[PDB]
RNA sequence: GAUUAACCCAAGUCAAUAGAAGCCGGCGUAAAGAGUGUUUUAGAUCACCCCCCAAUAAAGCUAAAACUCACCUGAGUUGUAAAAAACUCAGUUGACACAAAAUAGACUACGAAAGUGGCUUUAACAUAUCUGAACACACAAUAGCUAAGACCCAAACUGGGAUUAGAUACCCCACUAUGCUUAGCCCUAAACCUCAACAGUUAAUCAACAAAACUGCUCGCCAGAACACUACGAGCCACAGCUUAAAACUCAAAGGACCUGGCGGUGCUUCAUAUCCCUCUAGAGGAGCCUGUUCUGUAAUCGAUAAACCCCGAUCAACCUCACCACCUCUUGCUCAGCCUAUAUACCGCCAUCUUCAGCAAACCCUGAUGAAGGCUACAAAGUAAGCGCAAGUACCCACGUAAAGACGUUAGGUCAAGGUGUAGCCCAUGAGGUGGCAAGAAAUGGGCUACAUUUUCUACCCCAGAAAAACGAUAGCCCUUAUGAAACUUAAGGGUCGAAGGUGGAUUUAGCAGUAAACUGAGAGUAGAGUGCUUAGUUGAACAGGGCCCUGAAGCGCGUACACACCGCCCGUCACCCUCCUCAGAGGAGACAAGUCGUAACAUGGUAAGUGUACUGGAAAGUGCACUUGGACGAACC
């Protein structure tokens, strides 16, 4: 199933908490998750957020951070680690 | 809104005459034009010689007269003759009126080469055609 | 509308304005005395009383009309007409004398029959209960069934299929399959009894 | 702030602080009648005058419907707005509870209150005077804890299925604590009839609303809001609890009831007449082109920019127009200067807008206790109204229709660049003049023209024809000529050259009710020339016009309203943003200040009605379960 998530690049600290909690029960329910960010800020500023987000899971981007809606916001998916890919998570730990 | 010539309501404290009473479009049903002369009819020409003399006369007058004037003019033009038929109001001195309508007549003459009359009507106090 | 209120249509009829005075009943007479002293308004350039006019030809002229170009809608109108009566002729002098009493000629006929097949006695339309509109099969009043019958029978003519076929032979051509009950007209009639059956289930969201 | 003047007191004036004025007022909604009942001490004069229905405890019983089990029959059952999930259990008949008690009840009784509506029986419903507990005793729905049983059904939490941006909810399924019985605890409710007990009156009423106004007596309670159903102290079988309950910081309000307006994912009724939906016709949304705009670019205007902008100011830009940019030049300057410099949120002027409305109304009168306010009923009940608008009248071809007209106001709606104009600003320049130059397309989007053809295309003709038909299709591009002009690759027309995209177009959307839509043909405005634009004359000339109310809306009658900058409103909570105070070993709590982050919990039926108590759960408002309240409604003859 497709989750879908819309974030403003000012989002505070304790939402972008509460947000991750959420995305981090979808992944374990797998589920793929759609991350809208929207916006002065840079687009780089921006994929922060995405970095910070699945930084809380070392998940994984089934389709990397993308510009759209005119190139306003961006947009990523992601998706649990497959059994292979966790086990090389693993074998990298 | 059309605000054109349009007095618009009040209270009912605000006299007017005929002419302000009426719309725009009460021309030619209710109201007859104030300058009578043939440059807007069909081929004739000079229409823009006649309404910028009609609209400088119309200037002189109320800057000779000030104070003067009831209503507005009415003028009218004959083969070459111009005619100012003129409604004032009955308190200037008689004889400032005289002096006034031979330097009017004169000057007018002068400045459009062409003979000038000026028709005066008095009366005590404009015309209250109603309270608007 | 130029016309106030009080004019009245007139009335083409040389029978009616030519029936006895002792045939008519009180209200038929008054009718009439009523009509002497009623505003009526001018004859429509598109009737008139001649024995051969058809209204449903007229009205399927006129829907067949593109742009005012009257003119080109009858000549369209007469050359399927005649070409129905020849296809008609053809057929009868080639068939036996047996089947030829069962061939018909008259295209008025022809056309006012294939009309009466092609008519869908049961329309969907929507009925809106709670909020929400359904495509409920419903009765259509005669007006509409025939309208839908002359528009299907153009439309189809006027169908890109048919590629460099004039629309006197393409409506003729339809005219007698609809008439022999076959076509794509009929089977457009088909299809949306087909799909009213099929909605039968919603029938009671209609109110009236 | 300075200055001028004025005012008050005056050898004083008045900044700060302190004090002086503190109870016979109230308790339905503003704070206040404490959840209920009974004393002693006392108080009062209201003391002598003067059967039954649904209380409660105990014991017993069961009609309807469940569950389960038996039969046999079937492959489906449950679930809703639609589904998914869930079970193979489903139907008939029969047997069967420690659950809950249709109809009666349209009754209004019992009890002190909480509560009590299946049946029978036993016991039983205190006081011949009324008040009387934070000062004790006995009770106190639902929830909840303790220990043991029952468990049909329902059900917090939990899990699953949906819905969702998310869904810790609303919707569906399963199941647990729990609801039940026993013995203890707990002692809280919007425990509200928010209206204390007793005795009495209906007379001179009475802020508002509500359930009319009061008198006497008594007890309890109240004294701005919030901090605060809080901290501390105290008591308690209570251990995240209950009762009592402050203070500090902070504010000039908080609050109760109404009137008007707006608003309502507000109710009923009736409508929309090219109109909101279906229905008829023709279109746009798909291709090219013309053109406007937004964006990009440039050294290179400005204004409109939701309806009510977008072939709009312009009935028009090669120079000019021109207000733009670059450079150069002039300074009492065409002007008793000048400024297209800012302010349409100072204006006049002319307008859009509802308005495809019909109301606006001065001057009076009355009603409301003489409050904001309101003013209708025709078998008429407080309205009368001058004037404005509609209407009438008028142009066009009728008395039809189209025009015109369309008030008060709404959007601080447009225009300081038509012109003027207040204020402010420039004056060796933000003024004036001269030369040159920009005005393009990455790209999006609006309107129109051309087409996609066979009802077509070319030719003749203006309607009895002949050919074309993969060709149809540019007003696009390139080359040439011509018209105007001083200047033409860039303006227009004609010709040649090329025959391009395209094959009737998605959701969505425009116009039209008849000589209209549609198609076609002219003319005019403005220019030297210039539009597929604009105005307008004319030809041919249609189909539907019947149903409805989801949405748009309109009206009427109502309902609610925490909104009044009027829902684009208001407002809650978390998180982090700084100070004051309090509790605290540092951390919490409150308040204030104050812009954010995530939602939209509350105010409208606030989109799941709101809330009280209690329990579990959740970023967060909050969700759900049980009972209780209306401080919600159910549209108030029958339908
Ligand atoms: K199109
Ligand atoms: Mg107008
Ligand atoms: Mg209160
Ligand atoms: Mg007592
Ligand atoms: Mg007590
Ligand atoms: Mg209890
Ligand atoms: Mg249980
Ligand atoms: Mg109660
Ligand atoms: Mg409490
Ligand atoms: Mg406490
Ligand atoms: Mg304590
Ligand atoms: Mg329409
Ligand atoms: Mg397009
Ligand atoms: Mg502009
Ligand atoms: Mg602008
Ligand atoms: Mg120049
Ligand atoms: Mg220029
Ligand atoms: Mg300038
Ligand atoms: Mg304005
Ligand atoms: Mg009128
Ligand atoms: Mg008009
Ligand atoms: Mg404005
Ligand atoms: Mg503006
Ligand atoms: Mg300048
Ligand atoms: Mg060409
Ligand atoms: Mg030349
Ligand atoms: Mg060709
Ligand atoms: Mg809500
Ligand atoms: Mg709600
Ligand atoms: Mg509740
Ligand atoms: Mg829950």
């Amino acid at each position: 199933l497709r989750k879908e998530l819309i974030l403003s690049s000012n989002i505070g600290q304790h939402d972008l908490d509460t947000k991750t909690k959420q995305i981090q029960q979808w992944i374990k329910k797998k589920h793929l998750v759609q991350i809208t960010i929207k916006k002065d800020v840079s687009e780089n500023e921006m994929e922060e957020i995405f970095h910070q987000i699945l930084q809380t899971m070392p998940a994984t981007f089934s389709s990397r951070p993308q510009a759209v809606q005119g190139g306003k916001a961006l947009m990523c998916v992601l998706r649990a680690l497959s059994k292979n890919e966790e086990k090389a998570y693993k074998e990298t730990q | 809104k059309n605000r054109a010539a349009r007095v618009r309501v009040s209270k009912g404290d605000k006299p007017v005459t005929y002419e302000e009473a009426h719309a725009p479009h009460y021309i030619a049903h209710r109201k007859g034009w104030l300058s009578l002369h043939t440059g807007n009819l069909d081929g004739e020409d000079h229409a823009a010689e006649r309404t910028v003399e009609d609209v400088f006369l119309r200037k002189f007058m109320w800057g000779t007269f000030p104070g003067c004037l009831a209503d507005q003019l009415v003028l009218k033009r004959r083969g070459n003759q111009l005619e100012i038929c003129a409604v004032v109001l009955r308190q200037l001195s008689p004889h400032k009126y005289y002096f006034l309508v031979g330097y009017s007549e004169t000057l007018l003459s002068y400045f459009y080469k062409c003979p000038v009359r000026l028709h005066l009507q008095t009366v005590p106090s404009k015309v209250v055609y109603k309270y608007l | 509308s130029r016309y106030s209120p009080e004019f009245k249509d007139p009335l083409i009829d040389k029978e009616y304005y030519r029936k006895p005075v002792e045939e008519l009943t009180e209200e038929e007479k008054y009718v009439r005395e009523l009509k002497k002293t009623q505003l009526i308004k001018a004859a429509p350039a598109g009737k008139t009383s001649s024995v051969f006019e058809d209204p449903v030809i007229s009205k399927f002229t006129n829907m067949m009309m593109i742009g005012g170009n009257k003119v080109l809608a009858r000549s369209l109108m007469i050359q399927t007409l005649e070409a129905v009566k020849r296809k008609q002729f053809e057929k009868y002098h080639a068939a036996s004398a047996e089947e030829q009493a069962t061939i018909e000629r008259n295209p008025y006929t022809i056309f006012h029959q294939a009309l009466k097949n092609c008519e869908p006695m049961i329309g969907l339309v929507p009925i809106l209960k709670g909020g929400r509109f359904y495509q409920v099969p419903v009765p259509l009043p005669d007006r509409r069934r025939r309208f839908l019958a002359m528009k299907w029978m153009i439309t189809e003519c006027r169908d890109k299929k048919h590629q460099r076929t004039l629309m006197p032979e393409k409506l003729s051509h339809k005219l007698l399959e609809a008439f022999h009950n076959q076509g794509p007209v009929i089977k457009r009639k088909h299809d949306l009894h087909k799909m009213a059956e099929a909605n039968r289930a919603l029938a009671h969201y209609r109110w009236w």
